[PDB]
């Protein structure tokens, strides 16, 4: 008859690109989709429930998330789950669910180890995955011949998600597992100044194209610093990972983008240092399905979630929410007409993984391994304006890298600094 | 520590992070 | 009336120390002793359910053990929790209980993470712990002089509960609170042969005191490979991080022997090697509690119940039960109920109890004090026997029948080298 629907997310907390405020209203949004197409689900109203994965604390939790899970579980019998979003959330839940023999879906989970699908059967990943960043960084170094070492630091708390080390751990593994080249990896705390010339020390002697992974104010002060040592495009470039681009604003109509604007003197200096930058992001969708579905994103959570929507790269995940219970919803009808229960989990999930879709995203293709193919823009900045602008893409499914807008990638010397040193390391 | 696929109730931290593979 | 008491364990494999096998006969004792003391529970009866650690495959796991944990609390509304002992089974448990506000007992659960007052508030460890064994480096450093740096080399079968990370985290993150030296850190893998090159290039570059943490077989062949490459006791000396003693064999010592001829150059190499366990209670009651815990596993658990340095596990999660039921009896003195998570745990902190396994102190953290000995080969016959004692509450080390430890060049060789590394 009806088709139960388990939710676990922060229903409470807005401050995760995942949260109820966000998902909510596109999963609404969604569903209204699904009564409006008389060929998707024949005999079946989709019903939902909600439990929320955060604490007292209001912080997701791998103690609620589970707890909230098995409680959905027992009180509703449900097909499938959505969410949780946090790695930590996620992690027990999916583990949960696939001894259950239930399928879960969620754009969040971008962890490495959710990728071991023996362990997370039946969990499909709609949205972005930390692994497939290793895809884009393999790609760039191919195309820009590094085939020795590369330094990777990140910057980070003990008491939260984690954000950035699981970003690195997925580029670390991925990149080491297709390119081979010796990979350096630095941890540091933000806060604490005693990591500073402990870093510059570690990117003065561990590498030559560097990543780091930090919030956008330690970028910058790390670059400022850079440039004082003597490192500038000659021999160094140094590569934000700001995937959910918190160093840029978003919606600015047709604007040249100041990553690193501040207004405290340094705007100069900076720049200058700014230009061994390149700042690496989620891509942002083209198509015009997305932007009319922010529109209605926007309106609805602000009309029934008292949420106010934002714009910015963090939207996708809430567009991905949408699009991957439209994608379930696809493949529960296909197994239907084929003779399949709903609750045949195994089925539905395999319907929908090595398949593409065309959802509110655009392009969205389910690899074999049952996670949506990311692509990945990478700024960079004008060498007359200095603003900095998207120069390249890469296709998630095509794993191609594509000029965007008839612009190259800056090099003072015309040609990318190897990952070698000029004469040796010691 | 990138061993990776530790997410094993992960919470567990510490530093220890060296090996070779 | 009754006091209900869920249990989560390994109720069918039973290669654990904390099997059910061996640990439920040991609990059964514990409860029959309570129904003897008319001092302990007035007015009260013990009752227990079972829940399975284990998954399908027969493994403690992070799945199941939470899962049943659930199980037995809207199935029976349990007083307190028994177990598990694998620490990726017992973190989620103990952090279900934590919310819960329902106290859990384990004797297993060693790591690091579980120490954390917040995050696992009313989880009383009665059993050894990894930081505890910080402590004694701690004092072992200390007591020669170490003042500097100390190489620390560690491998964990993957499929695994990794047991030997978590003693070496518990190490590292402890010594380096106490003695903030430097101490460096090497995982390799075992059966992998590509890293004793590396292993032996890392100890001569980074190391001087060295822990390995590894199966027995492969200490063996690392302390080969170290004299064959001419490294004794002249400058190096070599741990074998050993808890439960796997290398050796208890009640009646050829760690070095396998009949290989390969005995001669390893009993040289094990002129640097000295081997750390958990110390073996050696107090009347404990001996007498093996015997009637053979006796009842045997004729009631289907199981024969080896001897072995891993019955302290068993042993003390008969006493930590113990400890428990004198809690919730002194709690009842003073009008708390026996729902009282907090009150009852609080009563058990810092606290000092006589069990089988002899003196037991839960500190103020809430886990029990761990006592270690250090075995050490003889100048005169070779074989190794226990020559170093540390009271896990005095912190002290104390001699054994006399004895000293081995060094080669008089005087233990130096943490550091003649000119630096
Ligand atoms: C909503 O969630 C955020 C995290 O996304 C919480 O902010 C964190 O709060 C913790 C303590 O709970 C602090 O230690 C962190 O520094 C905070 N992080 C950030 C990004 O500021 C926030 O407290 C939650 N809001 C509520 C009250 O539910
Ligand atoms: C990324 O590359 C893939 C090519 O594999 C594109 O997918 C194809 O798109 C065309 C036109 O939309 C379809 O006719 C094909 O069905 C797609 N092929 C596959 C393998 O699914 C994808 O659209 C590209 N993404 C973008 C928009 O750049
Ligand atoms: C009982 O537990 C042991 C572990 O203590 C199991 O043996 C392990 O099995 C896993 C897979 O289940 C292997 O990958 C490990 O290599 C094994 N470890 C050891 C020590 O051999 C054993 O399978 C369990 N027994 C059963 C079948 O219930
Ligand atoms: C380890 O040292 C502690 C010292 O604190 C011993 O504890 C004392 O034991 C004696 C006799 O058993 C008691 O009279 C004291 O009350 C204890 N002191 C404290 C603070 O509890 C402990 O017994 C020693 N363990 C062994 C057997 O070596
Ligand atoms: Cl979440
Ligand atoms: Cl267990």
């Amino acid at each position: 008859s009806d088709l139960t629907v388990a939710v676990v997310l922060p229903l409470t907390n807005t401050s995760y690109p995942w949260s109820w405020a966000r998902v909510g209203p596109a999963v609404e949004l969604a569903l209204a989709r699904v009564k409006a197409r008389p060929d998707l689900l024949p005999g079946w109203t989709v019903r939902m429930v909600l439990g929320s994965s955060e604490n007292a604390a209001g912080v997701c939790s791998d103690t609620a998330a589970p707890l909230a899970a098995v409680d959905l579980k027992w009180e509703h019998s449900p097909a499938v789950f959505l969410g949780p979003g946090c790695v930590y959330s996620a992690a027990p839940v999916g583990r949960f669910t696939a001894h259950w023999r239930v399928p879960l879906l969620t754009a969040g989970a971008p962890a490495l180890g959710i990728g071991v699908k023996d362990e997370y059967a039946l969990t499909t990943r709609t949205g972005p995955s930390h692994v497939k960043l290793g895809d884009f960084v393999t790609a760039l170094h191919r195309r820009l011949g590094w085939e020795h070492q590369a330094l990777v630091l990140y910057a980070d708390r003990l008491g939260d998600d984690r954000p950035c080390f699981f970003i690195v751990e997925g580029l670390y593994m991925r990149v080491r597992e297709r390119l081979n080249i010796t990979v350096n990896h630095q941890e540091f705390v933000e806060g604490d100044p005693d990591h500073y010339p402990k870093l510059l020390r570690a990117v003065r002697r561990k590498g030559r194209v560097i990543y780091i992974c930090s919030s956008p104010d330690a970028f910058r002060n790390l670059m400022l610093l850079a440039l004082n040592a003597g490192l500038t495009g000659e021999d160094y470039v140094f590569f934000h990972l700001d995937v959910f681009g918190q160093s840029l604003k978003s919606a600015q109509g047709l604007v040249p983008q100041k990553p690193w604007e501040r207004g405290d003197g340094q705007d100069r200096s900076a720049r200058q240092a700014f230009q061994a930058a390149k700042i690496i992001t989620y891509k942002e969708p083209d198509n015009p399905e997305y932007l009319e579905f922010l529109k209605q994103l926007k309106l609805l959570a602000d009309k029934k979630f008292n949420f106010t929507v934002e714009d910015g790269l963090k939207n996708i995940i809430p567009a991905s929410f949408h699009d991957g219970l439209l994608l379930y919803v696809q493949a529960v009808t296909e197994t239907l007409a084929q003779g399949g229960t709903v609750t045949d989990g195994e089925n539905i999930t395999q319907r929908m993984w090595n398949r593409s879709f065309q959802g509110v995203t655009g392009y969205l293709k389910i690899d074999r391994n049952g996670d949506r193919d990311t692509d990945f823009s990478l700024w960079d900045m004008d060498p007359e304006t200095g603003a900095f602008r998207v120069v390249l893409n890469y296709n998630g499914t095509s794993q191609e890298l594509m000029a965007v807008s008839e612009h190259k990638l800056y090099w003072p010397l015309g040609y990318p600094p190897p990952d070698v040193p000029k004469c040796g390391f010691d | 520590c990138f061993g990776g696929r530790i997410d094993r109730i992960g919470a567990q931290s510490g530093l220890g992070c060296n090996s070779f593979r």
